[PDB]
RNA sequence: CGCGACCUCAGAUCAGACGUGGCGACCCGCUGAAUUUAAGCAUAUUAGUCAGCGGAGGAGAAGAAACUAACCAGGAUUCCCUCAGUAACGGCGAGUGAACAGGGAAGAGCCCAGCGCCGAAUCCCCGCCCCGCGGCGGGGCGCGGGACAUGUGGCGUACGG
RNA sequence: CAUCUAAGGCUAAAUACCGGCACGAGACCGAUAGUCAACAAGUACCGUAAGGGAAAGUUGAAAAGAACUUUGAAGAGAGAG
RNA sequence: CGCCGCAGGUGCAGAUCUUGGUGGUAGUAGCAAAUAUUCAAACGAGAACUUUGAAGGCCGAAGUGGAGAAGGGUUCCAUGU
RNA sequence: CGACUCUUAGCGGUGGAUCACUCGGCUCGUGCGUCGAUGAAGAACGCAGCUAGCUGCGAGAAUUAAUGUGAAUUGCAGGACACAUUGAUCAUCGACACUUCGAACGCACUUGCGGCCCCGGGUUCCUCCCGGGGCUACGCCUGUCUGAGCGUCGCU
């Protein structure tokens, strides 16, 4: 029952939520595991860059973020063509390539 | 008389031992175990009785093959080889 | 198991507490009141050479 | 009187007794005891003395 | 009854053979903790499953 | 202190391992110190107790300088019976009193091929330890 | 369609569940045909199937099966995938084309029910309460 | 007095079976002594003779099995008990040859564009 | 009025293989309530949940756009934070309720059919010889069988070839 | 106008894991508690069956577990140790 | 165990509360369906009850008799306590 | 004076609270992540000198071999065991073995009854009896053999 002034609250706890609760006590263990895997991968690709292939410069899509620039999935085929790198050779020297991205400008 | 008098007339067994699962639930007239469902290929098991499931799950018995499997797993299931003779 | 065992403290608060503990570790009355037998210690901010 | 394997029939018991005691037997009667062991009464042929055979076996 | 099957007779034989007291030398073993056979079954008190 | 993450420091686990140890490591658990003369002769300190070696009790009611040969190594009860470590019971018969091997010192070792091999292995490990810590 | 298999049409409950006729099975008849072929030949792997005819009361499909242990399949790459254990009874887990069509999988705004790989996976992710260590 | 497995392996089948028969008649006599009272020595000899029978039979069976293995060595079809028994699933999987063989297109790709070892300056 | 070829079928304790049943915490496909809440109750809620059935693996499923967007555009899947208790749904009542963009963990791409060209170039099995055994492969020979033109293999797949 | 190219197929990683094998730990419980079960516990026992399902830890450092005498038929006592 | 902090499965007379134990009742109700016992002896520490003998009775062949089915499962038979 | 009753205290009973103990749980985390027709899980019956349960094992039955170890096991007994012409015990476990039901597989079971092929015995080769061994389930793929069709054809 409502009691004086308050906020009309709608808790989403009508659906046996106690059977599906995700605790996070394995979060520090997961951080350790991922860190160890990163170290092992960096050791495995011994002189190659640890983070991976070089990603392209990409502008964020919508009107909220288009003033910002981030890393893309891969270099376009037109980019590789006018840079003079074969699309099947780039992935061996560590250039990521996105065959489905076009260049509008 | 539904009570003591009628208890005197029970002398024909409904169930006998079951060749699978060894329980005294093999309905003779239906020719079917009411615990494991023996003539059926698959064991009778229901999730509404976790207690009954854990009474007869794997591990409640002997595990003749599975114990050896668990031991053999630790060495990659090696075969055809023997320790180097002394 | 979901009792909220952990608490998060502001970084500024935690740095504040470190600064307070360090400042209090240089006052002989407070160290003696923690009961640390600093009676023949030549200097309470006791600093030794790097070879240690 | 012998205690025999519960899976052995009268022919097997007769042949086993004949071979491992060098005697000839007339008939074998067989029961299974309330404890589960099979018991065989092996009557010997008229020209064999079960007393002497039991003495050689060592069960007198 | 007098008429019984081989499986029934063998089951009864096993239940007969395990209905006996513990050997007295058992209680002299190191760390025994056993006093008397608690699985004793009398024919008149407790009836068999079959 | 202990840093190995695969060896436990749990009291219950340690006690369970100790009391359910198989006899071939109950042999390790039932080790005794050597006397000072033996510890100087061989470069070893401890030694698993053996059926036919002679010891001195150093703790308890039967302690003293008397040398007594071991007559039994009762590994199930973690005790050893020695020659004169005994008492009269009610009817007048004499029964051995078992004592822990950690409370004796081995004065003479029952020496055979295996004992000599164990002694030299222990001495060699101790010597490599000393030359590592030199 | 799929008549609800209840005795005398009695579906004891609220009126919204009183339906018996005009009910439909979630999977298609082609998927059912593939499942029957696979269940009969559990020693083979259902690859795909196609429509070969229909009647007022029957539909006819032909189901392609592969013997995973034949040497012509084992020794040929690009068909060795079907021999792996993760591919036994695809038609009973809806991994064929006909079976997959009923799961609502796809890309884009029409298929948000199955983000995560399946409807049940999406449901679990959306209905799990993430109770972090620091709240 | 006891028999060992290491000095049984030099002997042939006939004398191994003769040894087995002697041990069996000895065990039967020991059981007779068990039921006719007997003595503690004869009662304790039962286990020794039983283990000796087991030892002789183990040597016989091992010799026969190793002879069968050397006879079926190199043959296309072997009896199931002579085949390895890793795990049912591990017997169902591809062997090494068909596990690692590749298509002509795959190996042509691998030849044309092999993975390169490289480093990137900062 | 028999002998053959093919097609479609059958039998075999034929030669060699394969499936079944269990476990089922996690995963995939179905089926699927009512208690409960709504201060009654029928739509709604519980809940696509419990129970029921089937199928797997060490993970599974998903997955390289018949996508998102509307921007100066992004770019497979999966997971986390956030979007967001929001847009929306709802006896618009009780209640329910995502996605895109953004930041991260990880990051990897590809193969057929078809259209074509290449004397079926292709594959399985059985023999015999050699090298081997450790899961049975390589090489060689066969006027040795079979599969296959009602289409095997090589090139090639929307990024064009 | 933009965007993709359906109705064929494969694919690791990050992700899940109240069953299993083997470990480590705890501001947890301490024998009416904590698992039903610290113990010959899914046992004894109950029900035709589906199924239901306990109670029950502690001599002492060491058995050194009371020899022997005595009353009583013994249980049980008095001395002694 | 005290003090300074921290954290709770933190305080019992009640719940026809849960489990365990124990009272008064109380040496009480009761050990009353189907006619019935008695004498002597033996064994034995001990005899209304066991055994033998003698007597008086009952079941009265649709039996309180002699044998089976089902069910029980060693209860059967000796010896001993 | 006594009995009886009540209160309190000493002692003794009945009872098993309290406290101390803990080879047990519960919770979290990690690494692996492995069953089965070559017969699983499960069940039954057996197996020890004295052994009922628990545990272990399978007619080689509280275990064989092998390797490591290195003098015990133990409640009692017994006998081992030069510890080097090799060894108690334990651990490990890669060799061998692994009864009957059970997906359970010749047919069937609250019982029982077959068929085929070899081997041995009574026979004294011919097929009856006994014993031993190996086969004999369903579905399905590839191939093989034997076939069927007033299916489509060729030749005569
Ligand atoms: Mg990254
Ligand atoms: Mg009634
Ligand atoms: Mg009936
Ligand atoms: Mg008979
Ligand atoms: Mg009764
Ligand atoms: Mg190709
Ligand atoms: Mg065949
Ligand atoms: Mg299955
Ligand atoms: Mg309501
Ligand atoms: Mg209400
Ligand atoms: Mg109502
Ligand atoms: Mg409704
Ligand atoms: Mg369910
Ligand atoms: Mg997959
Ligand atoms: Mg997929
Ligand atoms: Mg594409
Ligand atoms: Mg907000
Ligand atoms: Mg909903
Ligand atoms: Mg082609
Ligand atoms: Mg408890
Ligand atoms: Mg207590
Ligand atoms: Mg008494
Ligand atoms: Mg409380
Ligand atoms: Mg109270
Ligand atoms: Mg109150
Ligand atoms: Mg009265
Ligand atoms: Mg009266
Ligand atoms: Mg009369
Ligand atoms: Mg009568
Ligand atoms: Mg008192
Ligand atoms: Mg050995
Ligand atoms: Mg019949
Ligand atoms: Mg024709
Ligand atoms: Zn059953």
């Amino acid at each position: 029952a409502p009691s004086r002034n308050g906020m009309v609250l709608k808790p989403h706890f009508h659906k046996d939520w106690q059977r599906r609760v995700a605790t996070w006590f394995n979060q520090p263990a997961r951080k350790i595991r991922r860190r160890k895997a990163r170290q092992a991968k960096a050791r495995r690709i011994a002189p190659r860059p640890a983070s991976g292939p070089i990603r392209p410069i990409v502008r964020c899509p919508t009107v909220r973020y288009h003033t910002k620039v981030r890393a893309g999935r891969g270099f376009s085929l037109e980019e590789l063509r006018v840079a003079g790198i074969h699309k099947k050779v780039a992935r061996t020297i560590g250039i990521s390539v996105d065959p489905r991205r076009r260049n509008k400008s | 008389t539904k009570g003591t008098s009628s208890f005197g007339k029970r002398r024909n067994k409904t169930h006998t031992l079951c060749r699978r699962c060894g329980s005294k639930a093999y309905h003779l007239q239906k020719s079917t175990c009411g615990k494991c469902g023996y003539p059926a290929k698959r064991k009778r098991k229901y999730n509404w009785s976790a207690k009954a499931k854990r009474r007869n799950t794997t591990g409640t018995g002997r595990m003749r093959h599975l114990k050896i499997v668990y031991r053999r797993f630790r060495h990659g299931f090696r075969e055809g080889t023997t320790p180097k003779p002394k | 198991t979901w009792r909220r065992w952990h608490r998060r403290v502001n970084t500024t608060q935690k740095r504040y507490a470190i600064c307070s503990a360090l400042a209090a570790s240089a006052l002989p009355a407070l160290v003696m009141s923690k009961g640390h037998r600093i009676e023949e210690v030549p200097e309470l901010p006791l600093v030794v050479e790097d070879k240690v | 009187v012998f205690i025999v394997d519960v899976k052995a029939n009268k022919h097997q018991i007769k042949q086993a007794v004949k071979k491992l005691y060098d005697i000839d037997v007339a008939k074998v009667n067989t029961l299974i005891r309330p404890d589960g062991e099979k018991k065989a009464y092996v009557r010997l042929a008229p020209d064999y003395d079960a007393l002497d055979v039991a003495n050689k076996i060592g069960i007198i | 009854s007098s008429h019984k099957t081989f499986r029934i007779k063998r089951f009864l034989a096993k239940k007969q053979k395990q209905n006996r007291p513990i050997p007295q030398w058992i209680r002299m073993k190191t760390g025994n903790k056993i006093r008397y056979n608690s699985k004793r079954r009398h024919w008149r008190r407790t009836k068999l499953g079959l | 202190m202990k840093f190995n993450p695969f060896v436990t420091s749990d009291r219950s686990k340690n006690r369970k391992r100790h009391f359910n140890a198989p006899s071939h490591i109950r042999r390790k658990i039932m080790s005794s110190p050597l006397s000072k003369e033996l510890r100087q002769k061989y470069n070893v300190r401890s030694m698993p107790i053996r059926k036919d070696d002679e010891v001195q009790v150093v703790r308890g009611h039967y302690k003293g300088q008397q040398i007594g040969k071991v007559v039994q190594v009762y590994r199930k009860k973690y005790v050893i019976y020695i020659e004169r470590v005994q008492r009269e019971k009610a009817n007048g018969t004499t029964v051995h009193v078992g004592i822990h091997p950690s409370k004796v010192v081995i004065t003479r070792l029952k020496l055979d091929k295996d004992r000599k091999k164990i002694l030299e292995r222990k001495a060699k490990s101790r010597q490599v330890g000393k030359e590592k810590g030199k | 369609g799929r008549k609800r298999p209840v005795p005398k049409g009695a579906t004891y409950g609220k009126p919204v569940h009183h339906g018996v006729n005009q009910l439909k099975f979630a999977r298609s008849l082609q998927s059912v045909a593939e499942e029957r072929a696979g269940r009969h030949c559990g020693a083979l792997r259902v690859l795909n199937s196609y429509w070969v005819g229909e009647d007022s009361t029957y539909k006819f499909f032909e189901v392609i099966l592969i013997d995973p242990f034949h040497k012509a399949i084992r020794r040929n790459p690009d068909t060795q995938w079907i021999t792996k254990p993760v591919h036994k009874h695809r038609e009973m887990r809806g991994l064929t084309s006909a079976g997959r069509k009923s799961r609502g999988l796809g890309k884009g705004h029409k298929f948000h029910h199955t983000i995560g790989g399946s409807r049940r996976a999406a449901w679990r992710r959306r209905n799990t309460l993430q109770l972090h260590r620091y709240r | 007095a006891k028999i060992k497995a290491r000095d049984l392996r030099g002997k042939k089948k006939e004398e191994l079976l003769k040894q087995l028969d002697d041990l069996k008649v000895e065990l039967s006599q020991l059981r007779v002594a068990k039921v006719t009272g007997g003595a503690a020595s004869k009662l304790s000899k039962i286990r020794v003779v039983r283990k000796s029978i087991a030892r002789v039979l183990t040597v016989i069976n091992q010799t026969q099995k190793e002879n069968l293995r050397k006879f079926y060595k190199g043959k296309k079809y072997k009896p199931l008990d002579l085949r390895p028994k890793k795990t049912r699933a591990m017997r169902r999987r591809l062997n090494k040859h068909e596990e690692n063989l590749k298509t002509k297109k795959q190996q042509r790709k691998e030849r044309l564009y092999p993975l390169r070892k490289y480093a990137v300056k900062a």
